[PDB]
């Protein structure tokens, strides 16, 4: 905000976004990859119990 | 044509209701600043504008590269408002002939600096003063405040940036409404019930027409669906409407 | 009965202060004006003294450190410590009004009227010290008792450094009485004169007596002027 | 920061009323505080029900009397 | 040490209209105002005339005015009469309610009566004799317009050691003032014949002779 | 200026609840069978509006001149046709290019125009008695028409122009918006029956005409007109009958709903999104009866009470009259070497001392330089 304009810099809160929802999007495979991996394995307490 | 008004009372023109080029724009005088805003000047008569409006004035050649859409200014911020997400064009020309005077050019003013901010499309008839910073002058010809309104000093031995430039933009929009102004190209036959190019009004495509069958307001001219692509076109001369498939 | 009346006057030298004052009379200085500006005859003037009380951010980029001053709102009077005097600060201040927008005077507007002033006082800041002045009885002569006006005084001469002030027959010759300001010696002394025209024939039967007073040697001649009789 | 705090919504669904309760999360707050936060538009009970709607904390609403 | 300028000579025919202005910056032409204008009779605190430039002063003579644009400006003194000889300034902001104003506008009114210069010589006393000193005191009142140089005629001899005249300063009928003294020694004082003291105002020449006393 | 009018009992106005009015169609884009939401000037749901009262019989003929706040809702219960007129300006003062809307006896006129105005100008029209007769007698608008930039008139047509007094049956439902200087109008006649404050009910609103104006629209004035009979004293400045009149005024605000569209694709069913948190919960899914639960919204936010700036105290003015052209500089090679510390800067003082030719500040704006600290 108080390092450019709204017009130019608008290129750089771009990027900002891009790399933020990438990461996002990472995390959230991620997160749901170990979702995944605990779902088996609660089946298997769940068989075992 | 004769005669066009001044910056801070800016001339306005209507126009629509007619078929506008722009290759006709270089016969009757050779122009040196033409810059279309965010639109190649090769596309103007493929598209079908609506509500043309001139905005026309004089200025000089110091301050005409200030004009833009997002700028700051002596004139861009108190004179007029060139709005960022605005579509358009400026067309810029020197006019020695009869805007340069051998005495100088007094019966134009100009204003330099304006007491508050501006909204765009407002025109100032006010004579208030600019005064250094808080607790205005009101301004009688003294120093240490600024009247608004001061007037040139064209003459033909002036430099190159001291030169009057009118200075015309003109604005319009698209993709909003039945439009009436656009070109020179010429319709032919309606085809239905086949896998063909079309075009209305600048928008083009390929598709099948077929026939509609609900009651449409005499107003609307293209329908979009759930994918945002247009479905339904009224016709432009019968003004039928055809659904798109 | 309303006036701003400047007071506590003394010599000062290199290295010492004086207390000054401006005091209103009538008008109580809690709640009105005091603007000193500071004129030095035949050229321009500066408005200095910056003390709008409450003691917040406002000081001007040209006495920092220098000028320091205080407040006393009911006594009707205010006084100016004017610390580390400089030599090159030879004029008379003056302490005047002003005018805002609140009272009647301004609803609609802006003002700025300063409009009452004070007399000003005569402190001098010299490396050298005070010197007692010398006052001549200028006579009467003989053209001037045969010209009908009579023109006599007494000369104030050699006096460093200022002022001094000369009234005629304390206070009860007003009439014809005009002073001729001091003049600037090429070593720094001043002379100035005081002459008032009278009739001619109140030569020797009137009593004419002017006193010279000068402030900061405190000195007060109450001299005679007498007319030529060898 | 400021702004740090969930707010959750809570419905029996449109066939079977329009009114609603609020509930916050990270508030120091029809007041009732919980582990899972602060909620209005519930009043509390002391009896025993089986749980429909899953709110947190080992406490559950429902549309009864 | 801060000052602005203002045009220091100024002058205007009686029943004509006068400009007077004071300088300025960019930084003071955005929206501001505050000038108040001033009016000396040299040698005295100011007088108030002209305040919120286009408006009112309690009383005051609707005679004067302020006019206010850009860099071009107006203290429009209109109506000159024989008492606006007098000094000048403005007033104005320095910004956070700091000020400066201008280096004082000094208006000379013409179209006045000339004056010839009333010339009074006064030789030093009996007892400043005794003091082992000797002043020619001459006293020079009563002229306009003040451009008078003193001359000391000592027996038809132009002196100029010893001699010291004050700068022209205004009286009370609208004319100038001058006292010059010539410091001699009584050795040099009844040794001279006459002493004669000269003004050249205007051309017009005025001189007061006087001589030692003669017991 | 003009004449005045007198026997005003100018009595204190009534604040009176809104219904679910104000759902138009927003773009071209017809939608079948689909929901949608979108984020333009709209009007939320029960809002308290005011009335103003307009019968005589009494003795009330009040049109307050209201700055124009972007976005206008209208909503006149008639029964006889009183409001006819609106005018747009900032000045009316000849000068501003002034916009006049009447539905005139003849035609339905609107001019944009150099009009000089009056304090309070209306229509008048005078019955006689002989015959039943209906004409536009007084024309209390303008004073001086001399710049012009746009006309036009509407068909040749008579209405009754009635003068009865009684219930309320017909309503007028408008929209006055302000978008890149256009003017777009939504009328809707509706066929009413009831004799006081709004009823409720719900409708879509048919858009009429987007007028292509472009000038400034700061303040507004809506229209009335006046009844002469025998029943007046014989005057019009003092002597005048309006008759009995009801309308309403809403500013409208950036809202967002969710439309509801049949196979016909109409406006049946609008929900809000932001009028109580159940409001979000239906538009955030795109349905309207969610299955019972909970739903994610959005979390609470606090807006800054305050915006303090704190600065250090400095005072120390930079010069730059010594940087700019002041007596000399160096050359290239020897390159001149000034430093600057201890003071304020400014890039706007730049334009005083002399106008430069070539000024770029590498990946800094010029107009944020005052903003941040060096």
């Amino acid at each position: 905000l108080s390092r450019l304009d709204p017009p130019e810099a608008e290129v750089q809160i771009d990027r900002l976004i891009t790399g933020r929802l990438q990461s996002l999007q990472t995390y959230v495979t991620q997160q749901l990859i170990r979702a995944a991996e605990i779902r088996a394995s609660a089946n298997l307490a769940a068989t075992k119990m | 044509a004769t005669r066009f008004a001044s910056v801070y009372a800016w001339n306005r023109k209507r126009i629509s209701n007619c078929v506008a080029d722009y290759s006709v724009l270089y016969n009757s005088a050779s122009f040196s600043t033409f810059k279309c805003y965010g639109v190649s000047p090769t596309k103007l008569n493929d598209l079908c504008f609506t509500n043309v409006y001139a905005d026309s004035f004089v200025i000089r050649g110091d301050e005409v590269r200030q004009i833009a859409p997002g700028q700051t200014g002596k004139i861009a911020d108190y004179n007029y408002k060139l709005p960022d997400d605005f579509t358009g064009c400026v067309i810029a020309w020197n006019s020695n002939n009869l805007d340069s005077k051998v005495g100088g050019n007094y019966n134009y003013l100009y204003r330099l600096f304006r007491k508050s901010n501006l909204k765009p499309f407002e025109r100032d008839i006010s004579t208030e003063i600019y005064q250094a910073g808080s607790t205005p002058c009101n301004g009688v010809e003294g120093f240490n405040c600024y009247f608004p309104l001061q007037s040139y000093g064209f003459q033909p031995t002036n430099g190159v940036g001291y030169q009057p430039y009118r200075v015309v933009v003109l604005s319009f929009e698209l993709l909003h409404a039945p439009a009436t102004v656009c070109g020179p190209k010429k319709s032919t036959n309606l085809v239905k019930n086949k896998c063909v190019n079309f075009n209305f009004n600048g928008l083009t495509g390929t598709g099948v027409l077929t026939e509609s069958n609900k009651k449409f307001l005499p107003f609307q001219q293209f329908g979009r669906d759930i994918a945002d692509t247009t479905d339904a076109v009224r016709d432009p001369q019968t003004l039928e409407i055809l659904d798109i498939t | 009965e309303v006036q701003l009346v400047e007071s506590g006057g003394g010599l000062v030298q290199p290295g010492g202060s004086l207390r000054l004052s401006c005091a209103a009379s009538g008008f109580t200085v809690s709640s009105n004006y005091m603007s000193w500006v500071r004129q030095a005859p035949g050229k321009g003037l500066e408005w200095v003294s910056a003390i709008y009380s409450g003691d917040s951010t406002y000081y001007a980029d040209s006495v920092k450190g220098r000028f320091t001053i205080s407040r006393h709102n009911p006594k009707n009077t205010l006084y100016l410590q004017m610390n580390s005097l400089r030599a090159e600060d030879t004029a008379v201040y003056y302490c005047a009004r002003l005018v805002g927008a609140l009272t009647n005077i301004v609803v609609s507007g802006d003002g700025g009227a300063f409009d009452i002033w004070g007399q000003g006082t005569m402190v001098t800041v010299s490396s050298a010290s005070t010197k007692g002045p010398s006052v001549f009885p200028l006579a009467p002569s003989s053209k001037s008792t045969s010209g009908g006006t009579a023109a006599l005084g007494c000369l104030v001469k050699d006096y460093f450094p200022e002022p001094v002030t000369v009234s005629w027959n304390s206070g009860a010759l007003t009439s014809g009485v005009h002073t001729f300001p001091a003049v600037l010696q090429s070593s720094g002394l001043y002379s100035l004169s005081s002459v008032v025209t009278v009739p001619s024939s109140s030569l020797g039967t009137q009593t004419y007596i002017c006193n010279v007073n000068h402030k900061p040697s405190n000195t007060k001649v109450d001299k005679r002027v007498e007319p030529k009789s060898c | 920061p400021c702004s740090f705090g969930g707010v959750s919504v809570i419905t029996p669904g449109t066939n079977t009323s329009n009114q609603v309760a609020v509930l916050y999360q990270d508030v120091n707050c029809n007041v009732f505080q919980t582990r899972a936060g602060c909620l209005i538009g519930a009043e509390h009970v002391n009896n025993s029900y089986e749980c429909d709607i899953p709110i947190g904390a080992g406490i559950c609403a429902s549309y009864q009397t | 040490s801060y000052e602005l300028t203002q045009p220091a000579s100024v002058s205007g025919s009686p029943g004509q209209s006068i400009t007077i202005s004071c300088t300025g910056t960019s930084s003071d032409v955005g929206s501001y105002n505050l000038v108040s204008w001033y009016q000396q009779h040299p040698g005295k605190a100011p007088k108030l005339m002209i305040y919120e430039v286009s408006k009112r002063p309690s009383g005051v003579s609707n005679r004067f005015s302020g006019s206010k644009s850009g860099n071009t400006a107006s203290l429009t003194i209109s109506g000159l009469q024989a008492e606006d000889e007098v000094d000048y300034y403005c007033c104005s902001y320095a910004g956070s309610s700091t000020w400066v104003f201008g280096g004082g506008t000094k208006l000379t009114v013409l179209s006045q009566p000339k004056a010839a210069p009333s010339v009074t010589l006064f030789p030093p006393s009996s007892e400043e004799l005794q003091a082992n000193k000797a002043t020619l005191v001459c006293l020079i009142s009563d002229f306009y317009p003040g451009a008078v140089t003193v001359a000391w005629k000592a027996d038809s001899s132009p002196v100029k050691a010893g001699v010291e005249t004050t700068t022209p300063s205004k009286q009370s009928n609208n004319k100038y003032a001058a006292s010059s003294y010539l410091s001699l020694t009584p050795e040099q004082w009844k040794s001279h014949r006459s002493y004669s003291c000269q003004v050249t105002h205007e051309g017009s020449t005025v001189e007061k002779t006087v001589a030692p006393t003669e017991c | 200026q003009c004449v005045n009018l007198t026997t005003r009992t100018q009595l204190p106005p009534a604040y009176t609840n809104s219904f679910t009015r104000g759902v138009y169609y927003p773009d071209k884009v017809f939608r079948s069978s689909v929901l949608h939401s979108t984020q333009d000037l709209f009007l939320p749901f029960f809002s308290n509006v005011t009335w103003f009262h307009a019968i005589h019989v009494t003795k009330r003929f009040d049109n307050p001149v209201l700055p124009f706040n972007d976005g206008v809702y209208f909503a006149s219960t008639e029964k006889s046709n009183i409001i006819r007129g609106w005018i747009f300006g900032t000045t009316l003062d000849s000068k501003t290019q002034s916009l006049l809307i009447v539905n005139n006896a003849t035609n339905v006129v609107i001019k944009v125009c150099e009009f000089q105005f009056c304090n309070d100008p209306f229509l008048g029209v005078y019955y006689h008695k002989n015959n039943k007769s209906w004409m536009e007698s007084e024309f209390r608008v303008y004073s001086s028409a001399n710049n012009c930039t746009f006309e036009y008139v509407s068909q040749p047509f008579l209405m009754d122009l009635e003068g009865k007094q009684g219930n309320f049956k017909n309503l007028r439902e408008f929209v006055f918006k302000n978008i890149d200087g256009y003017f777009k109008i939504y009328s809707k006649h509706t066929p009413i029956n009831l004799v006081r404050d709004l009823p409720q009910g719900f409708s879509a609103l048919e858009p009429l005409v987007d007028l292509p104006i472009g000038i400034n629209i700061t303040r507004f004035q809506t229209l009335l007109a006046l009844h002469r009979s025998y029943l007046t004293p014989g005057d019009s400045s003092s002597g005048w009958t309006a008759g009995a009149a009801a309308y309403y005024v809403g500013y409208l605000q950036p809202r967002t709903f969710l439309l509801k569209y049949n196979e016909n694709g109409t406006i049946t069913d609008a929900v809000d999104c932001a009028l109580d948190p159940l409001s979000e919960t239906k538009c955030t899914l795109k349905s309207f009866t969610v299955e019972k639960g909970i739903y994610q919204t959005s979390n609470f936010r606090v807006q800054p009470t305050e915006s303090i700036v704190r600065f250090p105290n400095i005072t120390n003015l930079c010069p730059f009259g010594e940087v700019f052209n002041a007596t000399r500089f160096a050359s290239v090679y020897a390159w001149n070497r000034k430093r600057i510390s201890n003071c304020v800067a400014d890039y706007s003082v730049l334009y005083n001392s002399a106008s430069f030719s070539t000024f770029k500040c590498y990946g800094v704006s010029p107009t944020k330089l005052n903003d941040l600290c060096f």
